[PDB]
Formats: C-alpha cells, sequence, structure tokens
C-alpha cells in the first residue's frame, strides 16, 4: 500500500537542505566580505591572511550540497511515506543548522577580521571561536546521516 | 609566465596523478570487488557471465594506463620547462 | 520596520480570519465539520516524529549559534587591548557549543524509537503508535526549545562576563557561576526530554 | 627531561663602575630575569633617567633615519658580527656625533624637499599655463579665473557656486591626466584645474573670497600669449635642473646609507643593550653603606656556575668584589616557569603554552602526553592517502627547513606551519595508522589477507538462491542475513562493510562505542595524573579528601558504562538477538545515567544491585564528602588557643563544576567523531560525484578528459579535505586538550621565562 504524494515531503526536504545552507553561506560570505573590505583600507598585506571565513561559508554550503545529493540519490518512486518524512526531517534539520552556522560564521568572521586588522596578535584566538561555528553546522550533517537509515 | 610556483604545482600534481592512476590500473587488472560500483555496467551482461565483466574491466584499466601515460607526458613537459628556467640563470 | 509591519499584518489578518471562521462555524450549528479529532487522527504520526527530531536538533543548534556569535563578537571587541582574553575566556564559550551537543545525543535517543507501520487505517491500529509519535514529538520540541533558550542565555551571560574581564581579570572565577546555572537549566530540559520518551513503544 | 627545573632566587652584589661591565656580561650570557626590587620609582626615581633619555633620543633618531631609508628603498642587510660588544659609555658620545652628522644630512634633505615643493608649485603653474595655451581657442566682462583645486572639492564647489549666481557661472575646464602627487603632503592626491568666466570686479571679489574660504589656488593668467611660454619654459628648466641636483644629493645620501644601514643596525643593538642595562639598574637597588648594588636574580640551578663565571669576568677586569649568593627564602618569590627547555619538540609546548602553566614544578604538560595527547590522535580522518599526503608534505618541508629558515619568510601562516612541522609530520604518521586500522583509503577499502563473509553459503544453505536476475528484479538491495559466518578482519574493518549499504549504521555504532571507551580512558588518565601532581606538593588532606572522591565518582559512573559496552560486545553473537532479527545494540542507551526503575530487556542477575550500589556510592556520598576541608583543621586550630566563608564557597563551586563537567566533557568528547563521520562521507561523495563520473565506457572519451577531472579531484582533496577539514580536526583536538584533557591535572598560571636573549637580532 503506497500512498500518493509520498515523494513530496522528501523533495522539499532535499530542497530545504540545499536552500537554507546556501542562504547561510551567502550571508556569511557577504558579512565577511564587508569586513574584509573595511579592513583592507589600512592593512593591504593582510588580505589573503583572513579570507578563511569565505571558505568556511563554502564548507557549510558543501555540507548542504552533500546532504541534498545523498537525499536525492535515495529518492525512489514508491516511497513508503516512512522514508520520506525521515528525509524531510533530516533536510530541514541540516538546512537550519547550516543557516545558523553561516550566521555565526559571518558575524564572528567580520569581528575577527576587524580585530586582526587592528591587533595582529588576535587572529589565532579568533580561529578557535570561528571554528566552533562550523561545528554547529557540522552537527546538522551528522544528525542527517543517522536519520538517513533509522 | 612559467613561475616557480606553477612549475612546482604541475610537477607535484603530475607525480600524484601517475602514482594514483598506476595503482588504479593495477587494482582494475586484479579486478578487486570494491570498485565494482565505479565500473560501468550494462544489464545485458548480467547473464552473459564474468567474462564480459573482466573484458570491460580490462578496457577501463587500459583507459587508466593511457590516462597515466599523458599524465607522465605533461609531467615531463613541466619538468623540462622548470629545468630550462633554472638553467637560464 | 517594513518587515515587522508585514509580519504583524499577516498575524492579525490570520487571527481575525480564524476567529471569524470559528464564530461562523459555531453560529451555523456546523460544529461537527470543525473536527480536530479527524485532523489529529488521519495525519501520519511519522510527520510528527520526524518534525520533532528535526526541531529537537535544529533549535538546539541555532540557539548555540546565537550564543557563540553573541559572545564571540563581544570577545573580539574586548580583546583588542588585552590579547590575553582571546583564549582564557573560552571556558565560557564551549558551554554554548556543548549545549548544541545536548541536542544531537538527544536527537539520537528519540530517533532510536522509530519503526515503520505498514498500516493505513486508524481504527485500533496505532493507538500506542499515536501516543508514541505524539510523545516523541513533544519531547523533541521540549529539548529543542529549552536548549536554544539556555544557549542564548549562556551566550548573553558569557559576553557580559567577558567584558567584565577586560578591566579586572580576577572576577572571572567569582562570576563563572551564572553560566553554569544556565547550563544546568539546559540539563533540566534534557532530563525531562529523556523522561518524556522514556517509556514509549513504537510499532 | 623532568618538568620541575627548580628556579630559586639569588642576590647579586655589584660595585660602582664594575656593575656596568658585570651587567653587560650577564646580558651577553642572558639567563636571569632580574625581578624588580624598587616599585616606587615611576621613572622619577630611576637614577639613570638621563641615560634613558639619551637612549630614547637615539632611538627616535634611528627610527627617523630608518623611515627615510625605507622611503628611499635601501636594504638594511647587516649580517655578520651583529652582537659586537655592549656599548661603553665613552663611545656613546662618538656614536651620537655620527648620528648627529646623519641628522644634519637629513635636515639638508628636508630643505631640499621644501625646494622640491616650491618646484612642484611651479610645475602646477606650468600645467595651468598649458591649459591657457588651449583656452585661446575658447576665447575666439567675463572674468577669466583659472585655479588649482583638489578633485574632492569639485562636487561641493558646484553646489556652492551656481546657487549664489549673481552673474551666472560658466565653468569650462579639464583635469590633470595623472593624480599629481603633492610633495607637501606626499600622497598621490587627485587634483584638477577649474576655469571660470563669471564676470568683472564684483564677481571677481566674490570668486576671490570663495577661493579664500575654499583654499582654491587661483592664478591670474595674463591675456598676452607670449610671456606664458617663456616663463613656463624657464620654470621647467629650473624644475629639471633642481630635480637633478636633489636626486644627486639624495643618491649620495643613499650611497652612504648603504653602509649606514648596517651601521645603524649595530647602533640599534648597542642602544637596546644599553637601554636594557639601565632598565635593570633601575630595577636594581643601590645601598648607602658602599658603592655596591644588590639585584634580585632569577637564575636556574644548573646555570649558577656560569653565573659565577660572569663574576669571574667581574673579578678580573672591572673590580674584584662582585659575588652572587643564593637567596633561599620562602616569602613571595613566585618562580618563573623556565621549564620550557627542549629541542624541536618545543613546538608541542607552544600549543600547551596557550595557557601559561606556571605554578613552579607542578607543571605536567606536553612531555607526559605528546603522543597520547589530543594532538596526535588529532586525526580521526585517516584515509591512508590523506595521511601519506600529509607525511609527504611535512617530510619535504623538513628536508628543506635549512633553506626555508635561511630564506625570508613568506607569510605568518607559513611561519605557524614552520613552527609546527614536527607535529604535522608525526600527526601524518598517526593519520596513516588510523587510516590503516579504519581500512578506508580515499573512502575505498583495502582487501589484504582475506575479507571474511561470503554469498554462496548464505544463499545455497539459506534458501535465498535463484536470485541471479530475480535478485535484480524482486529483491533489490534486500539480502542481508548471516548464516554460517563470522570472524573479524585480522587487522581492521572488512571491505565488505564499505561496499555495503548498512555501512552507516554499523560504522555509527562502532564509532560511538570507540568514542566512549577512548574518552573515558583519556579522562581517567588525566585525573590520575593529578594524584602524582598533588603528592609531589605534599598536601595529604586534599589527596585523601578531594581527589579520591573525584576518581571514585568518575569510575563508578563511567567505567561501568565502559564495562557494559565491552560485555555487550563480547557476550553475544549473530544468532542471539532477542526475538527481533537484529535490534542493533538496544542496550547502549536505555541504561541511562539514572535508570529509575522497570527497564526490563537485559536484566542479568546482579546488575540491578550493582547499579543501585554505584548510584548510592557516587551520587549520594561523593558530593557530601567533598565538603568540609579546612574547617576540619580549624576545629583543631580552634582547640590550639582561616576565612571559612570564602573557602567553603570556592570549594562548593569547584565541586559542582567538576561533577557537572564530568558529564559535560563525556558528552563533549563526542565531537571528533562527528568530524570522522563527516570526513568519511565527504570523501565518499566526492569520489562518487567526480571519479565515478570520470571512469566509464568508451575508453577514448572516458580518458581523454580524465586529466582535467582528476586534477579537479586533486584540488578538491587538497582544499576541503586536507586543509579545511584537516584544520578543523587540528583545532578540535586542541580544544579537547584544553577543556577536559589538560583541565584535570594542572591548573593555574605563572610568569613565563624572560632572560636577556638580545631578541633584537
Amino acid at each position: 500500500n503506497n500512498p500518493e504524494y509520498s515523494s513530496f515531503f522528501g523533495v522539499m526536504g532535499a530542497s530545504s537542505a540545499m536552500v537554507f545552507s546556501a542562504m547561510g553561506a551567502a550571508y556569511g560570505t557577504a558579512k565577511s566580505g564587508t569586513g574584509i573590505a573595511a579592513m583592507s583600507v589600512m592593512r593591504p598585506e593582510l588580505i589573503m591572511k583572513s579570507i578563511i571565513p569565505v571558505v568556511m561559508a563554502g564548507i557549510i554550503a558543501i555540507y548542504g550540497l552533500v546532504v541534498a545529493v545523498l537525499i536525492a540519490n535515495s529518492l525512489t518512486d514508491g516511497i513508503t511515506l516512512y522514508r520520506s518524512f525521515l528525509q524531510l526531517g533530516a533536510g530541514l534539520s541540516v538546512g537550519l543548522s547550516g543557516l545558523a552556522a553561516g550566521f555565526a560564521i559571518g558575524i564572528v568572521g567580520d569581528a575577527g577580521v576587524r580585530g586582526t586588522a587592528q591587533q595582529p596578535r588576535l587572529f589565532v584566538g579568533m580561529i578557535l571561536i570561528l571554528i566552533f561555528a562550523e561545528v554547529l553546522g557540522l552537527y546538522g550533517l551528522i544528525v542527517a546521516l543517522i536519520l538517513s537509515t533509522k | 609566465c612559467c613561475g616557480p610556483k606553477l612549475a612546482a604545482c604541475g610537477i607535484v600534481l603530475s607525480a600524484w596523478g601517475v602514482i594514483m592512476l598506476i595503482m588504479l590500473g593495477i587494482f582494475f587488472n586484479v579486478h578487486s570487488a570494491v570498485l565494482i560500483e565505479d565500473v560501468p555496467f550494462t544489464e545485458k551482461d548480467f547473464e552473459n557471465g564474468p567474462q564480459n565483466i573482466y573484458n570491460l574491466y580490462e578496457q577501463v584499466s587500459y583507459n587508466c594506463f593511457i590516462a597515466a601515460g599523458l599524465y607522465l607526458l605533461l609531467g615531463g613537459f613541466s619538468f623540462c620547462q622548470v629545468r630550462l628556467n633554472k638553467r637560464k640563470e | 520596520t517594513g518587515l515587522e509591519l508585514l509580519y504583524l499584518g499577516i498575524f492579525v489578518a490570520f487571527w481575525a480570519c480564524m476567529i471569524v471562521v470559528g464564530i461562523c462555524y459555531t453560529i451555523f450549528d456546523l460544529g461537527f465539520r470543525f473536527d480536530v479529532a479527524w485532523f489529529l487522527t488521519e495525519t501520519s504520526p511519522f510527520m510528527w516524529s520526524n518534525l520533532g527530531i528535526g526541531l529537537a536538533i535544529s533549535l538546539s543548534v541555532v540557539g548555540a549559534a546565537w550564543g557563540i556569535y553573541i559572545t564571540g563578537s563581544s570577545i573580539i571587541g574586548g580583546g583588542v587591548k588585552a590579547p590575553r582574553i582571546k583564549t582564557k575566556n573560552l571556558v565560557s564559550i564551549i558551554f554554548c557549543e556543548a549545549v548544541a551537543i545536548y541536542g544531537i545525543i538527544m536527537a539520537i535517543v528519540i530517533s532510536n524509537m522509530a519503526e515503520p507501520f505498514s498500516a493505513t487505517d486508524p481504527k485500533a491500529i496505532g493507538h500506542r503508535n499515536y501516543h508514541a509519535g505524539y510523545s516523541m514529538f513533544g519531547a523533541g520540541l521540549t529539548v529543542g526549545l529549552s536548549n536554544l533558550f539556555c544557549g542564548v542565555c549562556v551566550g548573553i551571560v558569557g559576553s557580559g562576563a567577558a567584558l567584565a574581564d577586560a578591566q579586572n581579570p580576577s572576577l572571572f572565577v567569582k562570576i563563572l557561576i551564572v553560566e553554569i546555572f544556565g547550563s544546568a537549566i539546559g540539563l533540566f530540559g534534557v532530563i525531562v526530554a529523556i523522561l518524556q520518551t522514556s517509556r514509549v513503544k513504537m510499532g | 627531561l623532568f618538568r620541575s627545573e627548580e628556579m630559586t632566587l639569588a642576590q647579586l652584589f655589584l660595585q660602582s663602575e664594575a656593575a656596568y661591565c658585570c651587567v653587560s656580561e650577564l646580558e651577553e650570557l642572558g639567563k636571569v630575569q632580574f625581578r624588580d626590587l624598587n616599585p616606587d620609582v615611576n621613572v622619577f626615581q630611576r637614577k639613570f633617567v638621563n641615560e634613558v633619555r639619551r637612549c630614547e633620543e637615539m632611538d627616535r633618531k634611528l627610527r627617523f633615519v630608518e623611515k627615510e631609508i625605507r622611503k628611499a628603498n635601501i636594504p638594511i642587510m647587516d649580517t655578520g658580527e651583529n652582537p659586537e660588544v655592549p656599548f661603553p659609555r665613552d663611545m656613546i658620545d662618538l656614536e651620537a656625533n655620527f648620528e648627529k652628522i646623519e641628522n644634519e644630512l637629513k635636515e639638508i634633505n628636508t630643505n631640499q624637499e621644501a625646494l622640491k615643493r616650491n618646484f612642484l608649485e611651479l610645475t602646477e603653474l606650468k600645467f595651468i599655463l598649458r591649459k591657457t595655451q588651449q583656452f585661446f581657442d575658447e576665447m575666439a566682462r567675463l572674468g577669466f579665473v583659472a585655479g588649482v583645486i583638489n578633485r574632492e572639492r569639485i562636487p561641493t564647489f558646484e553646489r556652492m557656486l551656481w546657487r549664489v549666481c549673481r552673474g551666472n557661472v560658466f565653468l569650462r575646464q579639464a583635469e590633470i591626466e595623472n593624480p599629481l602627487e603633492d610633495p607637501v603632503t606626499g600622497d598621490y592626491v587627485h587634483k584638477s584645474v577649474f576655469i571660470i568666466f563669471f564676470q568683472g570686479d564684483q564677481l571677481k571679489n566674490r570668486v576671490k573670497k570663495i577661493c579664500e574660504g575654499f583654499r582654491a589656488s587661483l592664478y591670474p593668467c595674463p591675456e598676452t600669449p607670449q610671456e606664458r611660454k617663456e616663463m613656463a619654459s624657464g620654470v621647467n628648466t629650473r624644475i629639471d635642473d633642481l630635480q637633478m641636483v636633489l636626486n644627486q644629493t639624495e643618491d649620495h645620501r643613499q650611497r652612504v646609507l648603504q653602509a649606514a644601514a648596517k651601521n645603524i643596525r649595530v647602533w640599534f643593538i648597542k642602544v637596546r643593550k644599553m637601554k636594557a642595562i639601565y632598565h635593570t639598574l633601575n630595577l636594581c637597588n643601590i645601598d648607602v653603606t658602599q658603592k655596591c648594588l644588590i639585584a634580585e636574580v632569577w637564575c636556574p640551578v644548573t646555570d649558577l656556575d656560569s653565573i659565577q663565571f660572569a663574576l669571574r669576568r667581574g673579578t678580573e677586569h672591572s673590580g674584584s668584589t662582585v659575588p652572587s649568593i643564593l637567596n633561599r627564602m620562602q616569602t613571595n618569590q613566585t618562580p618563573p616557569t623556565y621549564n620550557k627547555t627542549n629541542k624541536f619538540t618545543h613546538g608541542f609546548q607552544n600549543i600547551v603554552d596557550a595557557y601559561g602553566i606556571g605554578t613552579y614544578r607542578e607543571i605536567n604538560p606536553a612531555p607526559y602526553t605528546v603522543i597520547t595527547f589530543p594532538f596526535l590522535f588529532a586525526v580521526m580522518f585517516g584515509d591512508f592517502g590523506h595521511g601519506i599526503l600529509m607525511t609527504l608534505f611535512a617530510v619535504w618541508m623538513v628536508l628543506r627547513e635549512s633553506r626555508i629558515l635561511s630564506q625570508k619568510n613568506e607569510n605568518e601562516m607559513f611561519s605557524m606551519v614552520f613552527s609546527g612541522r614536527y607535529i604535522i609530520l608525526l600527526m601524518g604518521l598517526f593519520s596513516i595508522y588510523t587510516g590503516l586500522i579504519y581500512n578506508d583509503c580515499f573512502s575505498k577499502s583495502l582487501n589484504i589477507f582475506g575479507s571474511s563473509w561470503s554469498v554462496r553459503p548464505m544463499f545455497t544453505i539459506g534458501n535465498w538462491t535463484e536470485e541471479t536476475l530475480l535478485g535484480s528484479s524482486v529483491l533489490q538491495l534486500n539480502p542481508a542475513i548471516p548464516g554460517v559466518f563470522g570472524g573479524p578482519y585480522p587487522f581492521g574493518i572488512d571491505p565488505i562493510w564499505n561496499i555495503a549499504t548498512n555501512k552507516l549504521t554499523f560504522l555509527n555504532s562502532f564509532k560511538m562505542k570507540m568514542s566512549v571507551i577512548l574518552g573515558i580512558i583519556h579522562m581517567l588518565f588525566g585525573v590520575s595524573l593529578s594524584l602524582f601532581n598533588h603528592i609531589y606538593f605534599k598536601k595529604p588532606l586534599n589527596i585523601y579528601f578531594g581527589f579520591i572522591p573525584e576518581i571514585i565518582f568518575m569510575s563508578s559512573l563511567f567505567g561501568y558504562l565502559v564495562i557494559l559496552i565491552f560485555y555487550k560486545w563480547t557476550a553475544y553473537d549473530a544468532h542471539s538477538s532477542r526475538n527481533a532479527p537484529s535490534l542493533l545494540i538496544h542496550f547502549i542507551n536505555m541504561f541511562l545515567f539514572s535508570y529509575p526503575e522497570s527497564g526490563n530487556a537485559m536484566l542479568y542477575s546482579g546488575q540491578k544491585g550493582i547499579q543501585c550500589f554505584l548510584i548510592v556510592v557516587a551520587m549520594l556520598c561523593v558530593p557530601w564528602m567533598l565538603l568540609f576541608k579546612p574547617l576540619i583543621l580549624r576545629h583543631q586550630y580552634l582547640r590550639k588557643k582561616f576565612d571559612f566563608g570564602d573557602t567553603m564557597v570556592h570549594q562548593a563551586i569547584h565541586t559542582i563544576e567538576y561533577c557537572l563537567g564530568c558529564i559535560s566533557n563525556t558528552a563533549s568528547y563526542l565531537r571528533l567523531w562527528a568530524l570522522s563521520l563527516a570526513h568519511a562521507q565527504l570523501s565518499e561523495v566526492l569520489w562518487t560525484m567526480v571519479i565515478h563520473i570520470g571512469l566509464h565506457v568508451r575508453s577514448l572519451a572516458g580518458g581523454l578528459g580524465l586529466f582535467f577531472i582528476f586534477a579537479a579531484f586533486a584540488t578538491l582533496t587538497v582544499a576541503i579535505l586536507l586543509i579545511m577539514e584537516g584544520l578543523s580536526a587540528f583545532l578540535h583536538a586542541l580544544r579537547l586538550h584544553w577543556v577536559e584533557f589538560q583541565n584535570k591535572f594542572y591548573t593555574g598560571t605563572g610568569f613565563k621565562f624572560l632572560p636577556f636573549s638580545f631578541e633584537h637580532i
């Protein structure tokens, strides 16, 4: 007994998993780019030094993309409506996790970019705080993967 | 320009490529059961027997060896360019 | 403020439509049509379970993100003059991150009680299943919301304490108690999340 | 080797004139901190304030000369015999005289710069004249006013000139083709020449007052076309001749500066040594009984003889009465750490040095951990190939470290990588080993010496046969049953688990259980180190009352979980799941940290009693006995003839912090495993998305472009896996170090080392 409209939930799970992570990465990239542009007016040599928040946003987008690709490759015509809700839940979870991670990445990256423009010794400490942001997004990914089976 | 960074990147990428595609070719020649999903498959070969599978395994292996061949070629070209740049000074 | 105006307008319009449709339904002696039981029954419990899991992890992670950024901006601002605070204050940051952890393990436990159904009708097939799905959705919502809110509280307190450390470095130990109180409040949330889904059978 | 290195303090007797020589010799030796003895100085009581002022003036002169040289782009190559000799007092006058001659040359250069500014004003006049040559075409009582004005003031001028009108404004003008750098300001300022034909005398006065308020430099260009050409040619000739003269003079100045760069570098070392000597003398104390000086010195026990050797230099040439005596008292004298004495392995210490251990010989940091530290299990991503790549990079970089340090640095990140090269290489080795045990080489497993499992015994005996095409039509991804099977891989994980689809569940359970066991043993070792740490520092009350409860509670709450995990692993088999087919684990999590009642399921005899006993001994007893502490002595103290409040409140906060932190750090130890799972999935998806596409049929078309696809693979593996995820794990494990691993045995901070190393080259 296969109910109709079953693939709808999985389809929007994949769509949300991609889209929300994309939006979080875009916000992080925009905020960190504004910070870099503000800082570069006085310390030109420190441009490539702290471009890493952009690659962090790229990493969050990569997490979104891999979760979406896995969910889409797991999609079939006859979804038993038990798998579809699992896919939707994992997609929504990872999408909002990526959104929050991008939010923190952008804000802290801008702050740390300004600080390392002002105080050169502050970069490495900022690193720790910034790295924690990615971890949060990472959690979404793992909580999706376990949700891909059970 | 044939900068030192570009030449070094080309050389290291070429070495990376040659070693990896040689090991791919060897693993395809033994026909390990791990890269079976990677190996292309057609439904008409399911009932034919393992002989067709080994034939296409050999074909993709030979593809890998020729790939490593032009990898060695462009690595040698990069080595020649960097050696000429070094000997120019 | 245009976004706030749009949100308020949608809110008030939807609530006015809801109250007017409710009064119309009760006036027209059409109460049986407005069936909450049919909605809670014909709806698949799988959606409730999976939405509960997703919210349980997602609210936790976004509250942790709120806390970590609201404290990291404070740290980086207050650490320009005193670089020594760039790492020593980190003891108040991991809390927020550990708060997010209180979700994922939780998100496992509820997910540990998910089974397929192979059934469609609601008559005598799914009563215990209905209870299990609703209970686990409630537990997931509880842990997610409590964890998010404790994360934002802990981040706020950590930013305050970090700015306090910028002048006298000897008050951090005396001030560490507030954030561990917040983390303990999150622990209460996780505990009741455990207890809610402790005895539930799914199948 | 041992992390004690007792420091101890000493007194340094001196003399009147022998003090300078002895202090310079010790600074050359550089093994003493020289803790200050006179706090109430505030420079006003610095004794040698005039010497410090002379040093400051010399430093300002050197800084100005260096700034001028850098503006001249002249190298400061001063390699060779850099620490020549500490500067004697007499030669300081001659060095200052040479610096004064250099300053006179600089003043002549400044006068030349002023003349150059005048010549640049003449050049601007010449450009406005060049514009006037073309304005005759525009000519064909319009007040002809031409002016030089900054390009930034052009817009507001427009809104500040047309509105007043009173005769209208006809502004026809162009701009200078290049952003003419103004020598008065020195920046590439953007200028323009604005020309207006407004009106006669009244608007002439209006325009003149507008220019006066707006700084615009108006030039009353004449109407006759001849004199402009001759004065423009004359000012151009003057400009070029004077520019040549100034260029020659500054070229002579820079030619002298070629050697003067090394000269002022040596002068910088000399003046820095003199400044350090006088700072130490200010920190030192002067007695009134003699001309001697007494200085408090923080020196190592091993180097004491060398310290005496410095006195041997003192007793030889400058005086004979400058000894040093070990001052063995107990009041204050908080010794510096100075234990960070080691070779390349010192890099490890730097990662530990983010906290500044201090607290004398209690320090027990990197050397105990090194490998078992959360910085060599800082991989959890070993993909065989990734480990070999990291090792290859680090080994090539270590082979080239000679020329790398000899050559100039590239960037601060490269400096950090250079400081970490040793740890990078050894972490690469451990990543190789972790990839081997994980048996995931680029997310593709390795089959070595068998693989276990099979299919024919599972199907023929299990009646699941005749699924050749039926299994490809009816039982898609269905068959997963163990029949007559078993037997683990002799080394790692079977490749069949990799090529399966239940890989996620089995790997998840295995990684979580490995997580629990590794974290529990690690935190147990961390807490156990504190017992030795405290027995070294006497204190039997804390040992027998403060840390025994910690170990008892930690064991009773976590070693039970570890033993349960091992028992579940060992006391079952494939055909032993309770009724249901698999149940996965079904007992790992339902045995929570409280397990109130009921439970059912697995209730092996005695487990209820053991659980209850562990709860009562741990939750009810350990926090209660962790109380009291010094009041127990206070009673005896109260029977003999301490602030109770602060002591008990601090003890209470520490106890609640530790009891909550046991659970918190047990949960937080789960972090690196998320990185492990994410890295595995990232590698697998990257493979299945790029390489799986790149290897297909039609060999010619399937391999002609294989070069580009494989180069993309290499770039992606380097970028997101090797560096990005590598850095993520790198810092994750350091956090696991600094939150729970090392925050168990060592606590506190202390002053680091500070000798006279002549860090200024």
